[PDB]
């Protein structure tokens, strides 16, 4: 073969980029991407808190670098939003001293670097934010486009401004959370990593963004055991998720959450399931059941009826190709990461067996 | 053994021995196969095969040897020779024996 | 009455020099380096003479034509251990004594036996003891004009070839010894005269002429035991019938238990069945390779291993093609071909495939089935999945292992030549026994880990508390097929073959052809179904290739 | 183009019976699964009933199994809802809602607020 | 309910969409026909060219 | 050990009653010794052992027939003499 | 009460509809009987951009026609040279779930966004060989369904929140908003008069906007189901539209109505992307059927097919010079047909 130096350099860039991509391919394949769904009364937030207890510590130096660039981007975006607001406002808010209006220029110039936050920028923005008239401008602009937690970043800046500093992960998560649209509520069990993706701050229609999640290893459909009447709407949400052409191949875990709240509702005897579901009068606790000690059989009959209603929908269509896996839980259950893991394993195994034709 | 027609067996011998270059003939007190053993021929022929005429032959041997008394150099110093240990009435091996009528060859040094 | 001419300075025997004698009955001319030549008509009409012994005369370089002539009583004529470079002209003696006995031997210089060389020498019957001479060839009609009774060409180590009509002029032989001759084959003609052959050693005689040629034959002795099963086909003391009792042509030695004689397929049903299995195992494994190699998609590890499996199982098709080819080529007639095939590199090649195909196949089945257990056991730790580099490493190990184990027979650790179907059925040495025990024990252990793998899969896979028992049982009702075919291939073979490897043969080797053709191919024809053609991911590629060939 | 109009609503007595109907236009109606979806006081958009393209596959919200019945005509490009044994809580705006896309089983979004392929609704009051 | 403003806005948008002009489809088609005819000489997908012209050869 | 001299004896197979068939059979001398160099010098193919030997030749005989019509040769004097079938 | 407004709206809508019917003197398929159909179009996968990592969701050509961006829900925005198949850049993303990307008309910048409602802009003319976010143009309330650059300081974005929005990039404060849709908005296309951009509703409709006017000039509606993709005919006078209804449709602005449907009863799969050849004469559509269909834009002939994908076609692009047709499937493979 023959190349110019230009082609060779681009080929070495291509191979350098390839080696980088091949390193990321290992991280990608090693992560079980795992869409989370559930009507917001279903406490899916409280479920991801039971994942975040396993995510106790900052993920790695490479993840920490990725959030340093985000901390710096929100430091820059919050102070430049103020720097243009103090130009756009009708008050001639050139500072108390001309040096801050000169250092404002070298902020706009010095923010343009595709490298680490140099000590000059930190030195400028603390001297700016020391003027209480900037805190008053932050309260004048309180409903304009600004990062609402900017007063955290510009106060913590003192600790940010020097090499090898680390923030605690709730400051990072708080920095990132806005009108976000998803949350990547990461966790790991037995050194298996789940990028669980919650969907939230996102509009009432599913049928287009669901066509992203077609490759997630499983869908966790969290659903509220206790808010029957609403339950029948979630049963249609599950029926829709299940039959949807672009999810045909992906297995659904169900969490029947708020079991205890249903149990107390059933112990209260309101038993509106009989009204909302006449089939309850015919249905009875199957001998499949393995209840907890001290359950009222009615509580078993309720939970297993509801569960069997989801399973009925799961059984009616497509179950030749994708399973669904019910679990009974409450937000206190530490075992939820282990429940997710066991049936994530099963979903992968019971997928391989389709292609090894053992099924 | 019988005084008449002693059956084939190893007998004493005083055998002259030499090596190719020797100017000199050596002799050893030894044994050789000799004697009598059964033979016959078939009265009816052509329709039947030949009849094998076994002869007194060496069944097994050992060897004896001596360093030569002034035969040429470059030739190996030692002459070696068999000792008849047992004999049998058997066919002479064309590969290995010459067998025929009596030579009456002098087995002394002429 | 006899001349003992020896140890004297005679250098020529002049023409008719002996006349003046007519009391002589026997002559020897022996132990005489001085003699160079015998003149023509030297032994001319010495009518009383009956016996001649020209002997032990390395310088007797030349005997003139007709040196023996016109001598009605000559009977025994020995011409042995002499310088004679051309076959002596015995023809003109015109003897009539009841049984002439020419004994030309040890004349390492005699190039050949001329055509008609035995013409006329006796009008009465003759015998030709021709031991140990230098003959390169026997010319056409070299035997002519005589009832040749016994011919003994034995130990003429140079006589590579009789001309195919050497006997064409004579009647006989009644007896023919060709032992140690290095003769390639007997003549085409006259052999029907032979009452008994002898052909010990004579390893060049790899092919006797057609059994029905030997209509007269009463005995043979043949250093290639299988040839006796020509004579297994049927139409001191004495036998009064002469030729009237051909009903039991004796032969020796008899074949050992490694060569019980047969057509290589012992039965026509196997001969048919192996043709069926050839087509199956060929078309099956070849299409699986063709599809899986050519299809657009990249090689997943199980697809790559599945190629190697159908390659090994295609070699099994090639092997059984050879056997059915050799059978078809040699139908009814193996013994004529047998040693040439079974000792040639041909049979050694088919032997190599049997071991290589076996070991690559059975090794691949363990690698596939270790992979299947691995990727289902370490399924969720999805970085642990077996990457293709390690599969090519391990599979190459399989090729090196399987080729090595198939090569040790070629390095003589067990002769592929030992049996008709070219299996390594030799365990003379303890090393050879341990070698055969090794491959067979490994194939037993290979099955046990294949089973043990699928057990660990089933215990890992089955739903402990969420059972879909219809499909949970579908696993076993399916996966059992993958074991059961491997069982009916491996377990029968090893049950018998391990016993034979203990030198405890439980089966007749002509019955063992049944184990070969019924069970040995089972893996190499079921595997392309179970591990490919019944899989949806193959069927996709098959239909796509039909589309690429327009075969909608 | 795509245009829907519900009909046959109004006041009716409790325990009474009433047929709603919907005329669908501007699309090949037989290709779509069809739904009735209701907005009672305080409730959200509850899915009430659905009918396949074939009209054969059908289901109902559990409180409406057997009490109502749904049917369609693929030639007349129209959807009907027979209603019987009406409970006061069945009082709602009833909407004819198409599933989003043709040949589907799927039927997402028919209960979503602001959804496109849903009519103007007909009010039904179950009261005396 | 803001649906009143939503409807009034829709009415205004429909009013604009009533007020806009429209052109004969046959004239629009003639433009479309003319534009294709203006470019078919060059269109590399309609009109292939040698590997010296096309870097994808 | 026994060793009968060669003589005419009755052939069991073919001695017709009243017309006996006589066969030369019996035990005869041989002298086999390592081949002496003087002889070796004469030989082309060299030998390591040499056998002087004799075999009972029917030095006279007559052709005669027997049941089966072939002609037997009726031995008439016997002489241990040149061997004919001793090499193998 | 709304009734009088719904009757007024109905009357206006009826007048608009009826006026269209009056202007529909003929179909395009009538007059194009003057036109020789295209020769049945043959193309081969004269590249495959094998090295992408997960399913490619979107792509866009650079105006130089040489480079193209592609983005995938592995979170890599990968920039390929179509000539060398060099991965000239591969940019990691602040969260993986892209749904769209675009190339600045200069080639100076690239953009993407997705279910994380954040738009981001990147500068390829780095000072230091490292590409990083120039600005994070956040502020939507739904997923950013499709981006296009008007200029290296101006970008328009669709959303699931029904709003198209234009951002002055340097300001980053939602500099105009075009709220008039219902449901999501799937896809955008810009005329060479970059003042005009069409956006496909996730209702049946398409709306034409003018960037300065800040409201829809027109609302085309011939489709039955969601418009998945949209593209101007190259002169800007007309635009194509794919839908989950499986039909392709061509609309002309001045006709204000559908000029030509493309369909077969064989083709039940929704169209997922559309674009024109340089002459406009070929309209190329990807499907849930992995085969692309190529349509004679004037004849409605299915003039050809591009079969060479093994999963849904996610996106399509024709170079500025029409030389070649990128197609991003849900395989990692991006195939450059020509
Ligand atoms: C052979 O001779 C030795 C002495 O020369 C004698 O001892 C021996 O007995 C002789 N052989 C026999 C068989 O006696
Ligand atoms: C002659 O040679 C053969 C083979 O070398 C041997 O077996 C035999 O013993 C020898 N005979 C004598 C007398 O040495
Ligand atoms: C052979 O020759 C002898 C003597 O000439 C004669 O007696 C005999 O009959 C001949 N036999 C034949 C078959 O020619
Ligand atoms: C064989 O001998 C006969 C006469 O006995 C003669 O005619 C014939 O030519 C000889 N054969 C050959 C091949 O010369
Ligand atoms: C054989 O010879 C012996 C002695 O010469 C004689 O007694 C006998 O009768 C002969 N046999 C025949 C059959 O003539």
């Amino acid at each position: 073969c023959t190349l110019s130096a230009e082609d060779k350099a681009a080929v070495e860039r291509s191979k350098m980029i390839e080696k980088q991509l091949q390193k990321d391919k290992q991280v990608y394949r090693a992560t079980h991407r795992l869409l989370l769904l559930g009507a917001d009364n279903s406490g899916k937030s409280t479920i991801v808190k039971q994942m975040r207890i396993y995510h106790v510590n900052g993920y790695s130096e490479e993840e920490c670098k990725q959030y340093k660039a985000v901390v710096y981007s929100n430091t820059i975006q919050s102070i430049i939003a103020i720097i243009r607001a103090m130009g756009r406002l009708k008050i001639d808010f050139g500072d108390s001293a001309r040096a801050d209006d000169a250092r404002q220029l070298f902020v706009l110039a010095g923010a343009a670097e595709e490298g680490f936050m140099t000590a000059e920028l930190a030195g400028v923005i603390k001297r700016l934010w020391k003027d209480s008239g900037v805190q008053a401008c932050f309260n004048r602009s309180r409903e304009y486009q600004l990062n609402d937690s900017a007063a955290y970043y510009l106060n913590d800046l003192d600790r940010i401004a020097q090499p090898n500093y680390i923030p605690t992960q709730q400051d990072v998560l708080r920095t990132r959370v806005k009108t976000s649209g998803i949350f990547e509520t990461k966790f790991q069990v037995d050194k298996v990593n789940f990028h669980m993706f919650d969907v939230g701050a996102q509009r009432d229609e599913r049928r287009k963004w669901i066509q992203c999640f077609n490759d997630v290893t499983a869908i966790i459909f969290v659903v509220d055991s206790s808010d029957y009447n609403r339950l029948q709407e979630a049963l249609n949400d599950f029926k829709s998720i299940w039959n949807n052409r672009w999810l045909r191949t992906i297995s659904v875990i169900l969490f029947l959450n708020k079991q205890d709240l249903l149990a107390e509702k059933v112990l209260a005897g309101k038993s509106k399931i009989e009204d909302y579901f006449p089939e309850f009068a015919r249905y009875t606790t199957p001998e499949d059941a393995t209840p907890e000690p001290g359950e009222d059989p009615r509580v078993t009959r309720a939970k297993y009826f509801i569960r069997d209603e989801f399973l009925r929908i799961s059984t009616a269509s497509g179950d030749g190709r994708h399973y669904c896996y019910p679990h009974f839980t409450c937000s206190v259950d530490t075992e939820n990461a282990r429940r997710i893991f066991n049936d994530c394993r099963d979903i992968i195994q019971r997928m391989h067996l389709r292609q090894y034709e053992l099924l | 053994k019988e005084p008449l027609r002693p059956r084939c067996r190893p007998i004493n011998a005083t055998l002259a021995v030499e090596k190719e270059g020797c100017p000199v003939c050596i002799t050893v007190n030894t044994t050789i196969c000799a004697g009598y053993c059964p033979t016959m021929t078939r009265v009816l022929q052509g329709v039947l095969p030949a009849l094998p005429q076994v002869v007194c032959n060496y069944r097994d041997v050992r060897f004896e040897s001596i360093r030569l008394p002034g035969c040429p150099r470059g030739v190996n110093p030692v002459v070696s020779y068999a000792v008849a240990l047992s004999c049998q009435c058997a066919l002479c091996r064309r590969s290995t024996t010459d067998c025929g009528g009596p030579k009456d060859h002098p087995l002394t040094c002429d | 009455t006899r001349l003992s001419l020896a140890y004297l300075p005679v250098k020529v025997i002049p023409s008719q020099a002996f006349r003046g004698l007519n009391e002589v009955i026997k002559i020897e001319i022996s132990q005489i380096d001085s003699l160079e030549r015998i003149e023509a008509n030297a032994f001319d009409n010495l009518l009383n003479l009956s016996e001649i012994l020209i002997q032990n005369t390395k310088n007797l370089r030349y005997i003139e034509p007709g040196a023996f002539i016109n001598l009605p009583r000559l009977k025994y004529l020995s011409i042995c251990n002499t310088g004679i470079r051309k076959f002596p002209d015995v023809t003109k003696v015109f003897s009539s004594e009841s049984n002439f006995i020419l004994e030309i031997c040890d004349n390492l210089h005699i190039t050949t036996i001329p055509g008609n060389a035995f013409q006329g020498m006796n009008n009465e019957s003759v015998t030709l003891k021709l031991y140990g001479n230098g003959f390169e060839e026997v010319q056409s009609h070299a035997f002519n004009g005589t009832t040749l009774t016994s011919l003994e060409l034995k130990e003429n180590v140079h006589l590579e070839k009789m001309h195919n009509g050497a006997f064409r002029g004579a009647t006989g032989p009644k007896t023919l010894d060709i032992s140690s001759t290095k003769l390639q084959a007997l003549p085409s003609y006259g052999l029907e005269s032979i009452q008994r052959l002898i052909a010990t050693s004579s390893y060049s005689l790899k092919k006797l002429p057609s059994r029905e040629t030997f209509v007269n034959l009463l005995e043979a002795t043949l250093t290639y035991p299988i040839h006796c099963c020509a004579f297994r086909n049927l139409p001191g003391w004495d036998y009064e019938y002469g030729f009237c009792l051909p009903k039991t042509p004796r032969c020796a030695p008899e074949p050992d238990a490694f060569n019980p004689c047969e057509d290589i397929m012992g039965y026509d049903f196997l001969r048919v069945l192996i043709w069926l299995i050839n087509i199956l195992a060929i078309m099956g494994n070849m299409t699986v390779l063709f599809v899986l190699l050519t299809s657009r998609y990249k090689l997943t590890v199980p697809r790559f291993l599945m190629c190697n499996l159908s390659f090994a199982d295609f070699c099994m098709g090639l092997y059984l093609l050879l056997i059915a080819s050799v059978d078809s080529q040699t139908k009814g007639q193996y013994y004529n071909h047998a040693i040439d095939w079974q000792t040639g590199s041909g049979c050694s090649t088919a032997g190599f495939f049997t071991v290589f195909a076996s070991e690559l196949s059975v090794y691949t089945l363990t690698v596939i089935t270790l992979e299947r257990w691995h990727t289902i056991t370490y399924a969720i730790h999805l970085d642990q999945k077996l990457r293709l580099r390690h599969a090519i490493l391990i599979m190459l190990g399989g090729w090196l292992f399987s080729s090595l184990i198939a090569m040790l027979p070629l390095v003589g650790v067990s002769n592929y030549m030992k049996v008709s179907i070219c299996f390594p059925m030799d365990v003379e040495t303890t090393l050879s026994q341990v070698y055969i025990l090794t491959i067979l024990i490994l194939n037993v252990v290979a099955f046990f880990i294949i089973c043990a793998c699928y057990i660990k899969i089933y215990f890992a896979v089955r739903n402990p508390e969420l059972m879909a028992t219809n499909k949970d049982t579908k696993i076993a009702k399916k996966m059992a097929i993958l074991i059961f075919t491997d069982f009916t291939c491996m377990a029968p073979i090893s049950f018998f073959a391990i016993s034979a490897a203990f030198k405890v043969p439980l089966i007749t080797v002509t019955n063992s052809k049944v184990l070969l053709v019924l069970f040995y191919p089972i893996n190499s024809c079921a595997n392309p179904f179970l591990y490919a053609i019944f899989t949806k991911t193959f069927q996709r590629d098959f239909f796509l290739l039909l589309s690429k060939f327009g075969c909608c | 183009q795509v245009q829907l109009q519900e009909s046959g609503g109004g006041l009716v007595q409790p325990g009474g019976s009433l047929r709603l109907s919907c005329a669908a236009s501007g699309f090949t109606f037989s290709n779509y699964k069809m739904n009735w979806v209701r907005q009672a006081p305080g409730k959200g958009l509850e899915w009430v009933s659905d009918i396949s393209q074939s009209g054969a596959s059908i289901s109902y919200t559990g409180s409406v199994k057997g009490r109502f019945t749904i049917s369609r005509d693929n030639a007349k490009n129209t959807l009907y809802l027979q209603m019987n044994s009406l409970k006061p809580e069945d009082t709602a705006v009833y909407y004819c809602a198409r599933c989003p896309a043709p040949f589907t089983r799927d039927c997402f979004d028919v209960t979503s607020t602001t959804y496109a392929y849903r009519g103007q609704g007909t009010q039904v009051t179950v009261s005396s | 309910t803001a649906s009143i403003a939503q409807a009034r806005k829709l009415v205004e948008q429909l009013k604009m969409e009533a007020n806009i002009d429209r052109i004969k489809v046959s004239k629009a088609a003639a433009d479309l026909m003319a534009y294709c005819e203006a470019h078919a000489k060059e269109d590399p997908l309609l009109t292939p060219v040698p590997a010296s012209e096309n870097p994808f050869r | 050990q026994d060793c009968p001299e060669c003589t005419l004896q009755e052939n069991p197979f073919f001695s017709q009653p009243g017309a006996p068939i006589l066969q030369c059979m019996g035990c005869c001398f041989s002298r086999a010794y390592p081949t002496p160099l003087r002889s070796k010098k004469t030989m082309l193919v060299q030998k390591n052992v040499t056998s002087e030997s004799t075999c009972c030749v029917a030095k006279s005989y007559n052709r005669v027939t027997v049941m089966g019509g072939f002609k037997v040769e009726n031995h008439t004097a016997c002489h241990c003499s040149t061997c004919y079938y001793h090499k193998s | 009460e709304l009734d009088q407004l719904r009757q007024e709206a109905e009357q206006l809508k009826n007048q608009i509809r009826d006026a269209r019917k009056a202007c529909a003197d003929a179909t395009l398929s009538q007059i194009t009987n003057n036109i020789d159909p295209v020769g049945r179009i043959q193309m081969r996968t004269r590249r495959t951009l094998r090295g992408h990592l997960a399913k490619i969701y979107a792509m866009h050509w650079g105006t130089d026609s040489r480079l193209l961006v592609s983005a995938s829900q592995d979170g890599k925005l990968i920039i390929w040279d179509s000539y060398t198949t060099n991965k000239v850049h591969a940019i990691p993303l602040r969260s993986s779930w892209v749904m769209t990307c675009a190339y600045a008309p200069s080639g100076n910048y690239v953009a993407c966004g997705g279910l994380d409602n954040i738009c981001s802009i990147y500068n390829l003319k780095t000072r230091e060989g490292n590409v990083r976010v120039s600005r994070e143009l956040a502020g939507h309330t739904g997923y950013l369904s499709c981006c296009r650059f008007l200029d290296d300081n101006q970008i328009v974005t669709s959303s699931g929140d029904t709003t198209c929005a234009l951002w002055d990039i340097e300001t980053g404060q939602q500099t105009t908003t075009f709220t008039g849709h219902t449901g999501d908005v799937m896809s955008l296309s810009l005329a060479p008069d970059t003042r005009l951009f069409v956006s496909g509703a996730c209702d049946a409709s398409a709306k034409l906007w003018d960037v300065r006017e800040g409201m829809c000039r027109q609302t085309f509606t011939g489709h039955e189901s969601d418009i998945n993709a949209i593209c101007f005919f190259p002169n800007g006078n007309a635009f194509a539209t794919g839908s989950d209804d499986a039909t392709c449709r061509l609309f002309d602005l001045r006709a204000d109505q559908e000029l030509m449907t493309y369909s077969h009863d064989n083709i039940i799969c929704g169209i997922t992307s559309v674009s024109f050849s340089k002459s406009g004469r070929l309209l190329l559509a990807g499907y849930d059927d992995f085969n692309c269909n190529v349509w004679d834009a004037l004849k409605a002939d299915r003039a050809g097919v591009l079969a060479g994908h093994d999963n849904r076609v996610s996106c399509l692009g024709v170079t500025d010079d029409g030389m070649a047709v990128a197609t991003g499937s849900w395989d990692s493979f991006l195939k450059i047909w020509n």
